[PDB]
């Protein structure tokens, strides 16, 4: 009955810290331990195992210790392409086991502050023939998270009638992107003229808002 | 040494499986050496007087021998061992090391369990590893040896019970 | 090269049956034992089972033991799971992976994933609409009432990769899905390189191009 937990959940640093993860075995599993990376939408890729040793191609900032019960998983100097989640997993023995793996950690990377490149997308006519508009605004590589859109056509707010949707940190800069898309129907499409997204992020002196008519 | 070993003879010398001296009056070996009629060698000649589970067998002597240096007993331990300690298996003496429980996974035909050890390198005997008896004897794959701690509670009650 | 092809995950309706397929090509079963890990949306990493490598022995995690079978053809080099009597908490992204001994049994080669989704409604495809475009350009694809997840949005089959960003999906009120796939490029390319999306719902084996062009 071997159980394994992580801590923390989640691991925020900076770009360049020192990072480092735990792992614990409810009982003894000498070095029989590996570490495993997930990036986001992918397999898992092996990092370390026997506790710490380091597999062909893993850079060198990773490192694994411990033996027994508690373990370490370190990243010397944390880049932005270390973003995903990290999950512990014993070998020592398989039976009465419910879990080889642990919990996992999600490092998520803290960068300077960037800025929304923000753009408009009117609808398409293939889609208007159809019946239903949707126009989407683009927000592009900023950093951090929040930051808000909001809608309006013939500048009166709309309001329960849009969809948000934001992508992960990026491997490389380790920025967001965010689309805000308005529906509507192609009548009100076409009964209104003036389309415009309000944007809210901390690094704009003030609102910027894109924005276009027919 | 091992003056805690201890051979069952069938009529008369027929040697056939070794046991382990746990307590003065007691013996422990595996199960399948459960033979109804059999002598035992400890140096003194006794008879079993109670024999027992399916894994292991506890055997009480006639007469609770004097413990000695020639023959005393060895205590039954409740810490499981782990992987990389060495012990050694005599029944001519053998030194192993305790392995991960998968090497065994791997290499046996049957489901391997916590109540099972995995051990090797290069029935009814001791694996002996830190001075206490941790396991028991069940081509060049690994050992399989009775994980002697997760019983030390049977053995307990079962000796309480023909005392 | 040692690869592992899945195969078999598709939607089933409650109460279902799942069979997989892990195809080994590169080395043998009875080298290599072979693991089956499962993951939900957003979740861990879930340990199913094992089978050995000699005597294809197989160990389940104890929740799994009642309901999954592992199973090996060492004659198609192929490894399978099945599992019955499917609900919801089924639905997950299944792997396969190889153990490798010289590391400890660590999962060193791992499959693709296979998706299994549980449900009882009906695959639609997807419907693609473009997204038509200072210093830099943005282009995109907009999809579209597609069921089930996922879908693989590409541009350019393939070549263009840098500077994408596919968003997360969104279930509509509809029960479908949608979501929207973006691009950067030079603006001096707009008007002479040729820029496609190419969607691929392998759940209704259809695959859309629509060519984005301002």
């Amino acid at each position: 009955a071997i159980r394994m937990t992580q801590s923390p959940s989640s691991f925020s640093a900076s770009t360049g810290d020192r990072v480092t993860i735990t792992c614990q075995a409810s009982e003894s599993i000498s070095n029989e331990l590996s570490w495993y990376q997930q990036k986001p939408g992918k397999a898992p890729k092996l990092l370390i195992y026997y506790a710490s040793t380091l597999a062909s191609g893993v850079p060198s900032r990773f490192s694994g210790s411990g033996s027994g019960t508690d373990f370490t998983l370190t990243i010397s100097s944390l880049q932005p392409e270390d973003f995903a989640t990290y999950y512990c997993a014993q070998g020592f023995g398989s039976s009465g086991v419910e879990n080889v793996f642990g919990g996992g950690t999600k490092v998520e990377i803290k960068r300077t502050v960037a800025a929304p490149s923000v753009f408009i997308f009117p609808p398409s006519d293939e889609q208007l023939k159809s019946g239903t508009a949707s126009v989407v605004c683009l927000l592009n590589n900023f950093y951090p998270r929040e930051a808000k859109v909001q809608w309006k056509v013939d500048n009166a707010l709309q309001s329960g009638n849009s969809q948000e949707s934001v992508t992960e940190q990026d491997s490389k800069d380790s920025t967001y992107s965010l689309s805000s898309t308005l529906t509507l129907s192609k009548a009100d499409y076409e009964k209104h003229k003036v389309y415009a997204c309000e944007v809210t992020h901390q690094g704009l002196s003030s609102p910027v808002t894109k924005s276009f008519n027919r | 040494t091992q003056p805690w070993q201890a051979a069952l003879l069938l009529r008369p010398n027929q040697l056939y499986c070794g046991a382990v001296l746990v307590h003065p009056q007691w013996l422990l070996t595996a199960a399948h050496c459960r033979k109804k009629v059999f002598r035992v060698r400890l140096q003194q000649m006794f008879q079993g007087v109670k024999s027992i589970s399916n894994d292991l067998m506890l055997i009480k002597l006639n007469r609770r021998i004097r413990p000695t240096k020639d023959v005393r007993p060895i205590n039954v331990s409740s810490h499981c061992p782990s992987a990389g300690t060495k012990c050694l298996v005599s029944g001519q003496c053998l030194n192993i090391s305790v392995l991960s429980q998968k090497r065994c996974e791997d290499a046996y035909p049957r489901q391997i369990d916590d109540t099972m050890f995995c051990a090797g390198d290069k029935s009814g005997g001791p694996v002996v590893c830190n001075g206490s008896l941790q396991g028991l004897v069940s081509p060049n794959r690994p050992g399989v040896y009775t994980n002697l701690c997760k019983f030390t509670k049977w053995i307990q009650e079962t000796i309480q019970a023909n005392s | 090269e040692v690869q592992l092809v899945e195969s078999g995950g598709g939607l089933v309706q409650p109460g279902g049956s799942l069979r997989l397929s892990c195809a080994a090509s590169g080395f043998s079963l009875s080298s290599y034992g072979v693991t089956w890990v499962r993951q939900a949306p957003g979740k861990g990493l879930e340990w199913i089972g094992y089978i050995t490598s000699n005597y294809g022995v197989s160990y389940y995690a104890s929740w799994a033991k009642s309901r999954s079978t592992i199973s090996r053809d060492t004659s198609k080099n192929t490894v399978y799971l099945q599992m019955g009597s499917l609900r919801a908490e089924d639905m997950a992204v299944y792997y396969c992976a190889r153990e490798n001994p010289d590391y400890g049994y660590a999962y060193d080669a791992w499959g693709q994933g296979t998706t299994v989704t549980v449900s009882s409604a009906s695959t639609k495809g997807p419907s693609v609409f473009p997204l038509a475009p200072g210093g830099t350009a943005a282009l995109g694809c907009l999809v579209k009432d597609y069921f089930p997840e996922p879908v693989t949005v590409s541009w350019n089959s393939g070549a263009l990769t840098s500077g994408v960003h596919t968003f997360p999906a969104v279930l509509q009120s509809s029960g479908l899905y949608s979501l929207s796939s973006v691009v950067t490029v030079p603006s001096s390319s707009l008007g002479t390189q040729t820029y496609i999306c190419n969607v691929n719902h392998k759940p209704s084996n259809t695959k859309v191009d629509k060519k984005v062009e301002p």
